[PDB]
RNA sequence: AGCCAGGAUGUUGGCUUAGAAGCAGCCAUCAUUUAAAGAAAGCGUAAUAGCUCACUGGUCGAGUCGGCCUGCGCGGAAGA
């Protein structure tokens, strides 16, 4: 489960995910998951699609995480009223805009690309397509 | 039958009819395959 | 590898997005000691176009007002997750 | 010449008389005896070589044997003497198991002539060449 | 199927073949088996080589296109299924001949054995050719 | 698109000798005869056999499978 190792602060603010995405075009692998859609990926989420797609594809080609958490969620637990504090930090989230590449494939056929990248945007909150590195 | 919301077609055989508003999907040689909705 | 493209006279964000919002999309013709030349041009060609390799490579002949400019797309500005391009840059 | 009846090719090495394990209740599994299978067998087998597998046809019918005309043994279980890896295939592509010349595989093709079907001696020779190929040998042309 | 130039490479091929051709004949595999496939084609090996081209291809319009070109009596034959089977070495070879024997060789039917062109003729079978 | 057609002899191929036999898994993924045939996409077998489809033939013979970009709809859709 992915999570930064050492931050400088605890509990940070709620914010704001707004505008486009930045990590747009396909640099690494030759195929790439883009977010459609507005939304936060948790730890758990990138995990559950990470293991969907390297399933699919078996030990044979190389995957990217082009996303990381970096932002602590908080939660108050359960019977507690408002106030007395800000909640303790329970998950880990990463902010994703629209246009933003997930996960970046290589070293496989873009017939079972496809399939792959499927088992996982079912997995994934945020509606996603495929996308292909374009030579500039 | 089934009547999940996602319906699909499984085997080769397997076909899509909408009978009366609601999307169905025959199958000829799998009686698993039949399912309704969605 | 030739496309007919009209000047633009009307430049921002209201004309450019009026523009892209009508099967068309803003580019810039600059090179040389020549001043730029702003064009406006069609979305559904140059969309076509681009899915060749040789589009990124090759010299492109872009018609304006009669004359034809031989140019190379140097940079590119996709939209950020529809399959569709915003704006080139075309070197001269 | 008649058409399908009951002719099925299948039997392990030739030397092996009246196999139960092997084969079994696929031979017997008609009206033809198991006894069949053992002492007229090995009447043809003797001639060229025990050890070996070689397949013959079962056209049986309704008086009580049947009437058959031997072939040829096949690719591979003759490219284990004649190759020397008695491992054919495994990961050719990812690692070549063995390797046979032109030479020897050309020479080897024209002895079957009797079973093979083609028009030259160098057509049907690219083909018994071919089956070394696929046993990750990759042909020494 | 491929573009009109791997279309027309065939046809223009199988025209080639009747400017240096003589005798033809026929062959409709109703109920065939690859066994038999290896004995009338078996046979062009014995006679040399791989040039014999029997190219089974008379469809109404197919070869029947070179029909106009080079011998226009086999349009006429283009009814049920056909091979124009094209020879080579030997004026009149005994390639006409075996398709007959063929057939009664355990091969079903053999489009009625009904020949093609050398005085054009019509069904009839002729053991007497040069030897 | 339909429609009587074809769609191989060795391949029981070596493999861990209990079998993998076009099709559990290995990889190779032959080349001939040639209108064509992958040493095979599926079904069926202890494994074979066998039946389909790829393809190729001949008949009727004209427009047709598929993917994005989207305009509106359809199901998903149960409470007193
Ligand atoms: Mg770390
Ligand atoms: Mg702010
Ligand atoms: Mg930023
Ligand atoms: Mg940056
Ligand atoms: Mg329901
Ligand atoms: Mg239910
Ligand atoms: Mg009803
Ligand atoms: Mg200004
Ligand atoms: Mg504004
Ligand atoms: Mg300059
Ligand atoms: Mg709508
Ligand atoms: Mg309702
Ligand atoms: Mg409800
Ligand atoms: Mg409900
Ligand atoms: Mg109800």
């Amino acid at each position: 489960m992915l999570q930064p190792k050492r931050t400088k602060f605890r509990k940070m603010h709620k914010g704001r995910n707004r505008g486009l995405a930045q990590g747009t075009d396909v640099s690494f692998g030759s195929f790439g998951l883009k977010a459609v859609g507005r939304g936060r990926l948790t730890a758990r989420q990138i995990e559950a699609a990470r293991r969907a797609m390297t399933r699919a594809v078996k030990r044979q080609g190389k995957i990217w995480i082009r996303v990381f958490p970096d932002k602590p969620i908080t939660e108050k637990p359960l019977a507690v009223r408002m106030g007395k504090g800000k909640g303790n930090v329970e998950y880990w989230v990463a902010l994703i805009q629209p246009g933003k590449v997930l996960y970046e494939m290589d070293g496989v056929p873009e017939e079972l690309a496809r399939e792959a990248f499927k088992l996982a945007a079912a997995k994934l909150p945020i509606k996603t397509t495929f996308v292909t590195k374009t030579v500039m | 039958m089934k009547v999940r919301a996602s319906v699909k077609k499984l085997c080769r055989n397997c076909k899509i009819v909408k009978r009366d508003g609601v999307i169905r999907v025959i199958c000829s040689a799998e009686p698993k395959h039949k399912q309704r909705q969605g | 590898f030739t496309i007919n493209a009209e000047v633009r006279k009307e430049q921002g964000k209201g004309a450019s997005r009026r523009l892209r919002a009508a099967n068309k999309f803003p580019a810039i013709i600059y090179g040389g000691k020549e001043a730029p030349l702003a064009i406006e041009l069609d979305h559904d060609k140059v969309m076509n176009m681009q899915a060749k390799a040789e589009f990124y490579s090759e010299v492109l002949t872009i018609v304006v007002d009669g004359k034809e400019i031989k140019v190379k797309a140097q940079d590119v500005q996709r939209h950020p997750y529809k399959p569709k391009l915003q704006h080139i840059d075309f070197v001269r | 010449a008649k058409k399908v009846q009951a002719y099925v090719k299948l039997q392990v090495a030739a030397g092996m008389a009246n196999p139960s394990p092997p084969v079994g209740p696929a031979l017997g599994q008609q009206g033809v005896n198991i006894m069949e299978f053992c002492k007229a067998f090995n009447a043809k087998t003797d001639s060229i070589e025990k050890g070996l597998p070689i397949p013959v046809v079962i056209t049986v019918y309704a008086d009580r044997s049947f009437t058959f005309v031997t072939k040829t043994p096949p690719a591979a279980v003759l490219l284990k003497k004649a190759a020397g890896i008695k491992s054919g295939s495994g990961k050719p592509n990812k690692d070549k198991v063995g390797k046979i010349s032109r030479a020897q595989l050309q020479e080897i093709a024209q002895t079957k002539a009797a079973d093979m079907t083609g028009a030259d001696i160098e057509a049907m020779t690219r083909s018994i060449e071919g089956t070394a190929r696929s046993m990750g040998l990759v042909v020494e042309d | 199927m491929a573009l009109n130039l791997q279309d027309k490479q065939a046809i223009v091929a199988e025209v080639s073949e009747v400017a240096k051709g003589a005798l033809s004949a026929v062959v409709a595999d109703s109920r065939g088996v690859t066994v038999d496939k290896m004995t009338e084609l078996r046979k062009a090996g014995r006679e040399a080589g791989v040039y014999m081209r029997v190219v089974r291809n008379t469809l109404l319009r197919r070869a029947v296109e070179g029909t106009p070109f080079e011998c226009l009596k086999d349009a006429f034959v283009g009814p049920t299924l056909i091979a124009y089977s094209m020879e080579h070495p030997g004026a009149a070879a005994r390639l006409f001949k075996e398709f007959a024997k063929a057939n009664a060789k355990f091969e079903v039917k053999a489009a009625a054995f009904e020949g093609e062109l050398i005085p054009a003729s019509q069904i009839d079978r002729l053991a007497t050719l040069p030897t």
